């Protein structure tokens, strides 16, 4: 199966801060029909996991613009500018170019003082 | 409005099984390919089991690790889908959501809350 690793478990920031979140495929994420099926969940505790950046770079429904993804092949990119409170939880990157679909074992964002 | 619902998870004794269901509205489920993932406290979010839609004979593909002991089924009329667990082990702890392939997006989009399996 696509192994998907993220870089780091844990990302400490101060609130307005930029956070960056990287991840890493082991196989091309680009399927046959060109396109890259790398996505980005974000989850609260005790809830889903809700979709957040889908293909690359999209931004799915009410996600802000302070949320950008970039990358591409097996290297990937979550940044989040100027962090606030809402944006606190895990977040998932995960492929479904190649089936069995995979996740990575997520990164949490929080503020340390 | 996609809508999905798990129910049936609870504590359960290693050896034991427990069935699953998951209740659907708001996209075409006679197309849909439906699945369980789980979020296991080894694994991490994880593909449990997956079952095509009826004009793929309503085939279905599992995991390794609870291939032979879990079965995914699937309602068209009520749109439902169903995961049996039987001989549950300490590894199958966790938390099992349902959901799919549907409208706009061909990966898992929409997810249920989840239901919580205890493997005592």
């Amino acid at each position: 199966d696509v192994v998907m690793t993220q870089t780091p478990l844990s990302l400490p920031v101060s609130l307005g801060n930029q956070a960056s979140i990287s991840c890493r495929s082991s196989q091309s994420l680009v399927h046959s029909n060109g396109n890259t099926y790398l996505h980005w969940y974000l989850q609260k505790p005790g809830q889903s996991p809700k979709l957040l950046i889908y293909k690359v770079s999209n931004r799915f429904s009410g996600v802000p613009d302070r949320f950008s993804g970039s990358g591409s092949g097996t290297d990937f990119t979550l940044k989040i500018s100027r962090v606030e409170a809402e944006d606190l939880g895990v977040y998932f990157c995960s492929q479904s170019t190649h089936v069995p679909f995979t996740f990575g074992s997520g990164t949490k964002l929080e503020i340390k003082r | 409005e996609v809508k999905l619902e798990e129910s049936g998870g609870g504590l359960v004794q290693p050896g034991g099984s427990m069935k699953l269901s998951c209740a659907t509205s708001g996209f075409t489920f006679s197309d849909a390919w439906m699945d369980w993932v789980r979020q296991s406290p080894e694994k991490g979010l994880e593909w449990v089991a997956e079952i095509r839609n009826k004009a793929n004979n309503h085939a279905t593909y599992y995991a390794e690790s609870v291939k032979g002991r879990f079965t995914i089924s699937r309602d068209d009329s009520k749109r439902r889908v169903y995961l049996q667990m039987n001989t549950l082990r300490a590894e199958d702890t966790g938390i099992y959501y349902c959901t799919g392939i549907y409208y706009h997006y061909p990966w898992f989009a929409y997810w249920g809350q989840g239901t919580l399996v205890t493997v005592s």
